[PDB]
């Protein structure tokens, strides 16, 4: 049946700072079906506190989900989101850039 | 403001 | 500015024990308002707006009442479409529905839409006339007779055209205050050096809302749809949203390059340059 694969793109939700809190985001988009497993990561370990909006949908049926948790960024400390789906072979791990 | 289950099912 | 409200349902089927996971969300434009999660401790549609925490009880013993019914058509659905489709007992399957309301700047109704699927593909929707139906599947097909006859489609009408649009309307009013509030997007530019004679130049749009948005490069004048990387709007988390629009330029020639914003609350559109 239908399967694509999610779309990502970790971020934060103002401009990053170091020592100023802010939120990372992970968006999750374009997938099917809606089972995914969306993780954020500090120097590899998973953050506890993860949070995300309620299941919704694209035009063309594809799921979305924004994964957020509040977090000061520093310039040594590493951060990024770990997502997995049927339609990977094994977890697609994408850095967190300050200029993307 | 919701609409009612007027939908039958398939 | 034009307006519109719209429901997602999203029914999961849990072969092994249960029901299946049933997802609710209710949106006025790029704003969602509520929801109902068939796993959650409440059992009742919650708000996630605050100008509707401000309805009556009466609101929320209906509203909680129709979205559950909802759920319960869909469950129904699953095993429906699943014996249409010859399939075992042992998958997993997915029903979608959206239906909504577009209303203009008068507030008075422009377009009314349903659409349905069955494991992210078209399965059947009403069409622009709100009168027909557009079947996928032969299977889709004997629903489009089951709804013909039931006819759905003329109380669907009514509720498009009806009381979407008078609710709607209502929102609009009712949180004003964000609702019907244009946030223009707020631009910048960045420079990284891709090597010594290239370089990134990406332009920014951050914390605008609606959604709607056309960022465009172009070099000396016209267009530059290439060496151009248009990632997909996205959340800031706080209900406004951004995007990016960046190009690979030579360097020494960043001069002629010109981003191009174009968003509902900006009355001339922004270009903004690289100097």
């Amino acid at each position: 049946m239908i399967q694509r694969t999610p779309k990502i793109q970790v971020y934060s939700r103002h401009p990053a700072e170091n020592g100023k809190s802010n939120f990372l985001n992970c968006y999750v988009s374009g997938f099917h079906p809606s089972d995914i497993e969306v993780d954020l990561l500090k120097n590899g370990e998973r953050i506890e506190k993860v949070e995300h909006s309620d299941l919704s949908f694209s035009k063309d049926w594809s799921f979305y989900l924004l994964y957020y948790t509040e977090f000061t960024p520093t310039e040594k400390d590493e951060y990024a989101c770990r997502v997995n789906h049927v339609t990977l072979s094994q977890p697609k791990i994408v850095k967190w850039d300050r200029d993307m | 403001f919701l609409p009612s289950d007027f939908f039958p099912s398939v | 500015g034009s307006h519109s409200m719209r429901y997602f349902f999203t029914s999961v089927s849990r072969p092994g024990r249960g029901e299946p996971r049933f997802i609710a969300v209710g949106y006025v434009d790029d704003t969602q308002f509520v929801r109902f999660d068939s796993d959650a401790a409440s059992q009742r549609m919650e708000p996630r707006a605050p100008w509707i925490e401000q309805e009556g009880p009466e609101y929320w013993d209906g509203e909680t009442r129709k979205v559950k019914a909802h759920s319960q058509t869909h469950r129904v659905d699953l095993g429906t479409l699943r014996g249409y489709y010859n399939q075992s007992e042992a998958g997993s399957h997915t029903v979608q529905r959206m239906y909504g309301c577009d209303v203009g700047s008068d507030w008075r109704f422009l377009r009314g839409y349903h659409q349905y699927a069955y494991d992210g593909k078209d399965y059947i929707a009403l069409k622009e006339d709100l009168r027909s139906w557009t079947a996928a599947d032969m299977a889709a097909q004997t629903t489009k007779h089951k709804w013909e006859a039931a006819h759905v489609a003329e109380q669907l009408r009514a509720y498009l055209e009806g009381t979407c649009v008078e609710w709607l309307r209502r929102y609009l009013e009712n949180g004003k205050e964000t609702l019907q509030r244009t946030d223009a997007p707020k631009t910048h530019m960045t420079h990284h050096a891709v090597s010594d004679h290239e370089a990134t130049l990406r332009c920014w749009a951050l914390s605008f809302y609606p959604a709607e948005i056309t960022l465009t490069w172009q070099r000396d004048g016209e267009d530059q749809t290439q060496d151009t990387e248009l990632v997909e709007t996205r959340p800031a988390g706080d209900g406004t949203f951004q995007k990016w629009a960046a190009v690979v330029v030579p360097s020494g020639q960043e001069q002629r390059y010109t981003c191009h914003v174009q968003h509902e609350g900006l009355p001339k559109p922004l270009t903004l340059r690289w100097e």
